RNA sequence: UAGCUAGUAGGUGGGGUAACGGCUCACCUAGGCGACGAUCCCUAGCUGGUCUGAGAGGAUGACCAGCCACACUGGAACUGA
RNA sequence: CCCGCAGAAGAAGCACCGGCUAACUCCGUGCCAGCAGCCGCGGUAAUACGGAGGGUGCAAGCGUUAAUCGGAAUUACUGGGCGUAAAGCGCACGCAGGCGGUUUGUUAAGUCAGAUGUGAAAUCCCCGGGCUCAACCUGGGAACUGCAUCUGAUACUGGCAA
RNA sequence: GUAAACGAUGUCGACUUGGAGGUUGUGCGCGUGGCUUCCGGAGCUAACGCGUUAAGUCGACCGCCUGGGGAGUA
């Protein structure tokens, strides 16, 4: 139920930074981001229309560590909800709480943030929890002596912190103010390929 | 212009000595804004065939009256054994079409559409059926024009 | 009103009884064509008023025999 | 034998337009005139006229825009072998609203739009675009 | 067809009996030659099933342990190059042994994990 | 599978039932059903629904709920609202 | 359900990698052994057999078989065909049946409109609510495309009359 | 009671550019009917071709098809 394997290979297979590393040093110095993994790695054949649609879906999955069954259920939810399905799907993935622990800067990676796993002042230890507009997300007091969370925040303080949220120091809390639009997120995900892949 | 290679096929003619293999390339080109053409090229080598196809495609482009990257109304297209149906769709639907129809609709600038190919799905004829369907699609303005009415009356 | 059907007498051979064909015109469930359908009812006719071909109003009543649960109301048209 | 005069009228129009005829003539009837009135008002034909008394003949003046015929398609829907009636909510849209369906309602022959605004269903005579 | 005509008149593994497997007893065990263009000694067996049907079944993998009066589980699956062979024997079920010294696709040949 | 039917179809009267009724019996009439498929043969519990499908359909009726039927097999009544 | 203890400790597999189809090499074998859903693969340099290394897909599951619908517009009502691909009876007359030129009147069966009654609850769907989340449970709605009755409309179809 | 019984093309009706013939009526070189043959236009068709005697555009009704075999067999 978790991918517990070498993490750089995913970014290598996708051929893009998926933000899967802590950032103690550069991605180029860590691995060959240009090259796909394995013995036949410097090779790069033509990929089919199917193969392209697959790799876009596997991109959006492998960032978050969402396995296929759970990802499929998000697609179904996104298609069900009113309006644009591809946008609804990204909104649902962005609405997840386990993004937030990482994104607010408590884990160095999402894998670390997931090891570390309060919303509206109530404890929630579920990665898949959909955080709503106007909800305050925050940390406990009992585990603020961990060096992990200290280091992770210093890693977080070099990134561009998200632009629909409000992370705070000390008591360490922030409001999910609104759901992100597609404008907020990377114009790089071609989510129509995922919509098309599941329509197949 | 966006350019897409739909199909490459190895064809053969027999001669005294034996068989002479050659390649055919079916391509579509479009501006992503209601202009699209297809090209069919033949050559002894694959890259020459594609180049010939792309040159043909650029000069044989037709205009399609789009609406918001979808169609004006349901359209039927026919060519040879290929019969295609295409319908306007809502935003976020994507191109719900088979590969040959998808390539045409994508370069034409149709983002949202529901399609189905009946009869033969031979790419060469599906592309002709699709472009045939698109080029005879009416906008409200030309309907208003031909009927001698205003668009609000239509 | 009280509920009635109208139909054509197709037999008057029984004593105090007639057979009435009710014709109905119904859309075919699959193919959509409108089709003629017939329901034959055994009807009570105390006086033996009716004859083969008459149009009759009939009403539902209590069972009067094995096959009869309808009675004659009027003759609409004599044949 | 001749068993659908309305299909015949539609065909005379269809074939007239394909042959670039200025007008088409046919044996008249009250229903043909009612349909001709709808085609005129919606701007598919230019004009019509009935001539005669014992044997009246309906003439339809066809219209062309930029060379092309204006009636691009005209198809019988309800026909003697299969009558088609629709409730007000199930009235057909022809060409996503850009065409018309001619509907016989209890308030006379009219377009699908006019039927829908009047709150009437009826028999679907034909689709025109 | 016209509407009136339609109104008048509207529009491979039989021995399993829609079961996923059936048990059977081997009545003969032999080899047979495939049809063209193939060449091999393909290991088959005639099997009388618990429902009384007698069928030819294929024995897959490298080397088998089946005699006459061996009790096997068959599943669906024709062998393309043996006409009239419509069933496969399940390896590692009942009497039929697992394939000796298999390491890939082990679950298809009834071979426990080394 | 093209003909089927003699309490068979209807009537009158007696009896019977909680109750209408060939429900039953006597007498009278000769009806009644059937190509809009009677009769005969084969398969089957029915439905809300379920699966699939863009829909129209197709397949299906396990679990849950409504209805029916059965209680070793065949038959019978008694008691009792 | 909460708090405390100890220590990464007690916990990863299955299928696949010739095309269709995401993923390729070496070694063994030499039309054999074997593979195979379909096309096919194997007769000495096999990405197709068997092992290995690498890889892809799923993951407490993964594969296989069985079974239904889909794709299949391949029974086509929506939505197909019949000169030569399967398909026009050898030809006609004709009962039942289907269909029916044109005008007026009438009727209101079809058709259409409105109303009323019914269409169990659950399920599906929508907006909410509750279990940390989810599944699951649940409030209200929508839906149940139907059926019946009553009151109207009368163009079209049917009946009747001329 | 069957044939490659063939136009391998069901019957009836309406509509839709032309050209050249044959045959058989009829009105004043010029019309107007019936039947028939060849070529070809749009359109249609997988193509071949069909093309006012449609395989074009429509309507009514019937007959028939549903992979090759097994079999027009039991
Ligand atoms: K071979
Ligand atoms: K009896
Ligand atoms: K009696
Ligand atoms: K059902
Ligand atoms: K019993
Ligand atoms: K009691
Ligand atoms: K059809
Ligand atoms: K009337
Ligand atoms: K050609
Ligand atoms: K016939
Ligand atoms: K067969
Ligand atoms: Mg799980
Ligand atoms: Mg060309
Ligand atoms: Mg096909
Ligand atoms: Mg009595
Ligand atoms: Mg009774
Ligand atoms: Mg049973
Ligand atoms: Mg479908
Ligand atoms: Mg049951
Ligand atoms: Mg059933
Ligand atoms: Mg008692
Ligand atoms: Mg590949
Ligand atoms: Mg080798
Ligand atoms: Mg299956
Ligand atoms: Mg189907
Ligand atoms: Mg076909
Ligand atoms: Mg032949
Ligand atoms: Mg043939
Ligand atoms: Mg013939
Ligand atoms: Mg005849
Ligand atoms: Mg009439
Ligand atoms: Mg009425
Ligand atoms: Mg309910
Ligand atoms: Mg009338
Ligand atoms: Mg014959
Ligand atoms: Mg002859
Ligand atoms: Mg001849
Ligand atoms: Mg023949
Ligand atoms: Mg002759
Ligand atoms: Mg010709
Ligand atoms: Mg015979």
């Amino acid at each position: 139920a978790r991918y517990l394997g070498p993490k750089l290979k995913l970014s290598r297979r996708e051929g893009t930074d998926l933000f899967l590393k802590s950032g103690v040093r550069a991605i180029d110095t860590k691995c060959k981001i240009e090259q796909a993994p394995g013995q036949h790695g410097a090779r790069k054949p033509r990929l089919s229309d199917y193969g392209v649609q697959l790799r876009e879906k596997q991109k959006v999955r492998r960032i978050y560590g969402v396995l296929e069954r759970q990802f499929r259920n998000y697609y179904k939810e996104a298609a069900r909800l009113k309006g644009n399905t591809g946008e609804n799907l990204l909104a649902l993935l962005e609405g997840r709480l386990d993004n937030v622990v990482y994104r607010m800067g408590f884990g160095a990676t999402r894998a670390e943030a997931r090891q570390l796993v309060m919303v509206n002042g109530r404890v929630v230890n579920i990665a898949s929890y959909q955080v709503s507009p106007n909800d305050v997300v925050s940390i406990r007091e009992k585990a603020k002596k961990q060096s992990r969370v200290k280091a992770a925040l210093e890693l977080a303080e070099q990134r561009e912190k998200p632009t629909w949220l409000e992370v705070d120091a000390g008591k360490m809390e922030g409001t999910f103010k609104r759901k992100p639009e597609r404008s907020d997120l990377s114009a790089d995900i071609n989510e129509h390929l995922i919509v098309e892949l599941y329509s197949k | 212009l966006q350019e897409k290679l739909i199909a490459v096929n190895r064809v053969s003619k027999t001669v005294k000595g034996g068989r002479i293999f050659s390649f055919t390339a079916l391509t579509v080109v479009g501006d992503g804004n209601g202009r699209v053409g297809f090209g069919y090229g033949k050559a002894r080598e694959v890259p020459a065939a594609i180049q010939k196809a792309m040159e043909k495609a650029r000069r044989n482009m037709i205009n399609v009256a789009l609406n918001n990257g979808t169609l004006q109304h349901p359209v039927k297209g026919v060519h040879t054994g290929s019969r295609v149906f295409m319908q306007p769709a809502s935003e976020g639907t994507g191109i719900i079409a088979g590969g040959a129809m998808r390539a045409v609709l994508e370069v034409a600038g149709v983002h949202n559409v529901l399609a189905k190919a009946y009869g033969s799905t031979n790419p060469i004829n599906v592309v002709r059926a699709t472009i045939d369907g698109l080029e005879n699609m009416n906008s409200p303005e030309m309907v208003a024009a031909k009927r001698g009415k205003s668009v609000e009356e239509i | 009103k009280i509920r009635t059907l109208q139909g054509r007498v197709v037999s008057d051979k029984m004593e105090k009884s007639i057979v009435v064909a009710i014709e109905r015109f119904v859309k075919h469930p699959i193919y959509g064509k409108f089709i003629k359908r017939t329901t034959k009812l055994h009807v009570h006719d105390e006086n033996n008023e009716c004859g083969i071909g008459d149009v009759v109003e009939i009403r539902e009543c209590r069972p009067l025999s094995k096959t009869k649960s309808w009675t004659l109301v009027r003759v609409v048209e004599k044949a | 034998s001749m068993q659908d005069p309305i299909a015949d009228m539609l065909t005379r129009i269809r074939n007239g337009q394909a042959a670039n005829k200025a007008a088409v003539t046919m044996p008249s009837s009250k229903l043909k005139v009612a349909i001709a009135n709808v085609l005129k008002e919606e701007g598919f034909i230019e004009d019509f006229k009935v001539e005669g008394d014992t044997k009246p003949e309906l003439e339809l003046t066809l219209k062309y825009f930029q060379g092309k015929a204006v009636v691009e398609s005209i198809q019988r829907v309800s026909r003697p072998g299969l009558r088609i009636y629709k409730r007000k909510d199930e009235l057909p849209k022809v060409m996503a609203g850009l065409g018309i369906a001619v509907v016989s309602t209890s308030k006379g022959v009219m377009t699908d739009r006019a039927a829908r605004q009047a709150g009437l269903g009826g028999e679907i005579i034909c689709y025109v675009a | 067809a016209t509407v009136n005509q339609l109104v008048r008149k509207p529009r491979n593994v039989p021995a399993l009996e829609a079961c996923p497997q059936k048990r059977g007893v081997c009545t003969r065990v032999y080899t047979t030659t495939p049809k063209k263009p193939n060449s091999a000694l393909r290991k088959v067996c005639r099997v009388r099933l618990t429902n009384g049907f007698e069928v030819t079944s294929y024995i897959g993998g490298e080397g088998h342990n089946l005699q006459e009066h061996s009790v096997i589980l068959i599943r669906g699956g024709r062998v393309k190059d043996l006409p009239g062979v419509r069933y496969h024997t399940v390896r590692g079920a009942l009497d039929c042994s697992g394939v000796k010294d298999r390491k890939q696709a082990r679950s298809k040949y009834g071979v426990k994990r080394p």
